[PDB]
RNA sequence: UCGGAGAAAAUCUCCGAAUGAUUAUAACCUAGACUUACAAGUCAAAGUAAAAAUAUCUUGACCCAGAUA
């Protein structure tokens, strides 16, 4: 460029001719000078002249205003409420769309997070995604993704095009490997179960509707025709499809990753998979 | 006339038919410039007012300007305008009979927006101003919580970026 | 496959089939008046919410009986068009899924509300009183 | 069709129209 | 000299508001409307609640 | 306030604020009406009902408030089903 | 501490309230405003619900303890 024939004219580039982006720094005064000497900023002397004015919230000894307000629970169990992050079908179809998800596999959160998809931090309390309805209308992707939440509508985008969208849950630490199984496998030890949800969400997970993992298989092909009829959309039969295979794979209940069995150990180094053969810990991670 | 109608034109009145050169009370003998057009209120429009004015004629005067060809479906024509008619005509003309009646819509409407008309029927519905609300605030100072739905447009979640 | 005591198969025994979720329900298309998609024509038009517009033939249609056609076109004549078809609308979501629901859904009432007969008059609405009351008037004067 | 022609704003005039609307 | 007492539905809801009577004046009760029930019902004194 | 904790070094939240106010993520703060659980039996129907109601923060009130919690109380929390998540945004503002 | 009257709004001149009895039992919800450092305090269309519209006349925060459901 123009520029680059410039720098051939001038004189060399070294330490002596550094100089920073202008305005990049401002300049820093001193109580020297009689503009920002003498009483120095602080006012006649006073309280809030030598430095000892009460503390912040304090209003010269009326009942401060965040001690006459009502104590009222906004709060109350934040800490423990469950928090899932949201991914819109528009996220979804983007990703697709740059081949920064590959739809030929099946979609887990590993695959979501592994594309910078999605942003997971289970030390915030994140217990995976929910399925967000945008972008439904313009959503044109066959894909077999499982996502710890759904919607009704969400569901109906994914069906539709003749896709599978199943609910599973994961346990905080379950969540943790699943999202960075590398950073694990690195510690030496074998794969934990998979824990099952607590009794506040196990009718969530045991319906039919909501595909939730430990629903009856027998009463999804209801539940998928109930949900084409009202969006007006006609239920694909998916056996028919080639990859009807990878749309129906689904891992154990017990299970963080598809081709792993809990127990084992991933010798990274030596590309091994270590397994067990004890009888009592192999009945351990079966049960 | 209907006064109130004209869909497109504000300022405007349909001649339903008008009789001319009629002799004496018999009206069989009336020149029948326009035929007769069934009413067509327009549904959700209100009560129109069509009234029946009768003008005193002079002298026999041929109103070949206000003829109308005979049958007329092509509702535009029956654009009119009483105070242009009356003027030309007020040498010989004054007015002194009245007679109106106001008509809601009605399924017959429908048959004469359709057979005849031959165009697809026009539906109005009364629709009020928005509601006044003094201009939003970034800090809505002692409001309670509906202040924030004051102001949103959809009703449903939006996520962005996510 | 790695499999637990938590696995499908062992948890519901009876449905131990590969393909039993992944079947289409045999017919289903006849009972809970299944309405045929192919013969409605849907169009979308983006009014911000996206317009719906389902639009059928009332008398043509057969899936829906002669005695339930004659009712609904008496009950809804203001919804026909001027070519005989029944043109129904939505414009309350930004969701065109949503907005074609209630269409498909108000179809549905349409025949309930025509197959099963309103015998209760419930009690008379306001404007029903106006309605009344201005019509006996016209009587009054019309007994001329 | 020039009869198809209609002004997206009614202005019925009839003054009694929004009294014997309610 | 009088008495916050608490007016008790007897429409078989626990529903009831607080009123004042005078110490000399009899038990009291009045018709009032039960938000449960969504229709007017006898409230009968039960409890005192302070002396105002 | 604490500015700079001995063990952490950082600023402490003023426990009082959080167990008195709730923040939207867009800056704003909810509070209650001080004395809707007292003396009901003499207050105007009226003044009741305005009691009850979830009412917002000044500008001055909101900026204190923000200096006596941390970042962690200013974060978006992504709960399932949670009733204040269509107030965490402002629409239609222009100002 | 607050309210009523005069000076006439700065300090002065006077009376009262920390309620009282009556009662139709006086709901929920929600535009726009008054007042106001904050806090507290006022008025209220529309909609819905009860009934067959009406409450009439003249005041103490937070915390912390209770009571019943
Ligand atoms: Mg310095
Ligand atoms: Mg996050
Ligand atoms: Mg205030
Ligand atoms: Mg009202």
């Amino acid at each position: 460029g123009t520029s680059l024939d410039l720098l051939r004219s001038l004189p060399r580039v070294s330490l002596a001719n550094l100089k920073p982006s202008p305005n990049s720094r401002k300049r820093e005064r001193r109580p020297r000078d009689r503009r920002r000497g003498r009483k120095c900023g602080r006012g006649h002397k006073g309280e809030r002249q030598r430095g000892t004015r009460p503390r912040l919230g304090f209003e010269g000894g009326q009942t401060p205003f965040y001690i006459r307000i009502p104590k009222y629970g906004f709060n109350e169990g934040h800490s423990f409420r469950h928090q899932y992050q949201p991914l819109s079908l528009r996220r979804l179809q983007y990703l697709i769309d740059l081949g920064r998800v590959d739809p030929t596999q099946p979609i887990d959160l590993t695959q979501l997070v592994n594309g910078r998809g999605v942003t997971i931090q289970p030390l915030k309390r994140d217990y995976g995604v929910q399925l967000v309805e945008e972008g439904a209308d313009t959503f044109q992707a066959k894909i077999n993704i499982e996502v710890q939440l759904a919607s009704e509508l969400a569901i109906a985008a994914i069906e539709k095009n003749g896709g599978v969208v199943t609910t599973a849950f994961y346990d905080p630490r379950s969540l943790e490997i699943l999202c960075k199984p590398i950073p694990f496998f690195l510690r030496g030890q074998p794969i934990p179960k998979r824990m099952l949800p607590p009794e506040s969400l196990v009718p969530y997970y045991t319906d039919a509707k909501n595909r939730g993992y430990l629903a009856d298989p027998a009463k999804f092909p209801e539940a998928r025709l109930e949900l084409a009829m009202k969006f007006g959309y006609v239920l694909p039969d998916i056996t028919k499809d080639e990859l009807f295979r990878m749309l129906s794979a689904r891992k154990d209940p017990r299970q963080i990753f598809f081709g792993l069995a809990p127990g084992w150990v991933v010798n990274m180094a030596d590309k091994k998979i270590l397994k067990p053969t004890d009888e009592n810990l192999l009945k351990y991670y079966s049960s | 006339i209907n006064l109130d109608g004209h869909l497109l034109e504000p300022d405007a009145e349909y001649v339903h038919w008008l009789l001319t050169n009629i002799p004496s009370n018999r009206v069989a003998e009336g020149q029948e410039t326009c035929p007769y057009l069934p009413p067509f209120p327009a549904r959700g429009s209100g009560f129109h007012r069509f009234a029946f004015l009768l003008f005193k004629q002079d002298k026999p005067i041929n109103f070949s300007e206000d003829t109308r060809p005979s049958p007329c479906y092509q509702l535009a024509q029956r654009t009119f305008r009483t105070f242009d008619f009356y003027k030309r005509h007020q040498e010989a003309m004054t007015p002194a009979g009245l007679a109106f009646f106001q008509c809601r819509w009605d399924d017959s409407v429908t048959h004469t927006f359709h057979q005849l008309l031959d165009m697809r029927e026009p539906v109005f519905e009364f629709v009020r101003p928005p509601p006044y609300h003094p201009k939003q605030k970034r800090f809505p100072h002692e409001q309670p919580l509906r202040y924030l739905d004051r102001y949103r447009d959809s009703h449903e979640p939006t996520y962005g970026i996510y | 496959t790695f499999q637990s005591i938590y696995s499908l198969d062992k948890l519901y025994p009876e449905s131990k089939g590969a393909d039993t979720a992944w079947k289409v329900p045999e017919h289903a298309k006849q009972a809970s008046s299944y309405i045929p998609l192919d013969r409605l024509s849907i169009s979308y038009c983006r009014s911000v919410n996206s317009k719906a517009e389902v639009r059928f033939h009332l008398a043509s249609a057969d899936w829906i009986e002669e005695p339930v056609r004659q009712k609904i076109a008496l009950t809804h004549k203001n919804k026909i068009n001027k070519a005989g078809e029944l043109v129904l609308t939505s414009e309350s979501s930004r969701y065109q899924f949503r907005n074609l629901a209630e269409c498909l859904q108000k179809i549905r009432d349409m025949i309930a509300e025509a197959s099963q007969v309103p015998k209760e008059p419930s009690k008379e609405d306001a404007r029903l009183q106006r309605l009344r009351i201005e019509k006996m008037n016209r009587e009054r004067l019309r007994q001329k | 069709k020039e009869n198809e022609a209609v002004a997206p704003e009614f202005t019925n005039r009839n003054p009694r129209n929004l009294e014997l609307l309610g | 000299k009088t008495i916050l007492v608490k007016l008790v539905s007897q429409a078989g809801t626990g529903f009831s508001f607080n009123h004042k009577r005078s110490r000399l004046r009899e038990k009291l009760s009045l018709l009032h409307y039960d938000p449960i029930v969504n229709k007017k019902v006898l409230f009968v004194e039960q409890k005192k609640i302070r002396s105002l | 306030l604490t500015y700079c904790s001995t063990r952490k070094g950082k600023r402490k939240t003023v426990k009082s604020v959080v167990h008195r106010f709730l923040r939207l993520h867009s800056g704003l703060w909810l509070r209650r009406k001080a004395g809707y659980k007292k003396k009901l039996w003499k207050k105007s129907t009226a003044r009741k009902k305005r009691l009850r109601e979830f009412v917002f923060c000044s500008k001055t009130q909101s900026k204190l408030l923000d200096k006596m919690t941390t970042s962690f109380w200013k974060r978006r929390n992504w709960y399932a089903g949670d009733p204040y998540q269509m107030y965490h945004d402002r629409t239609n503002l222009r100002v």
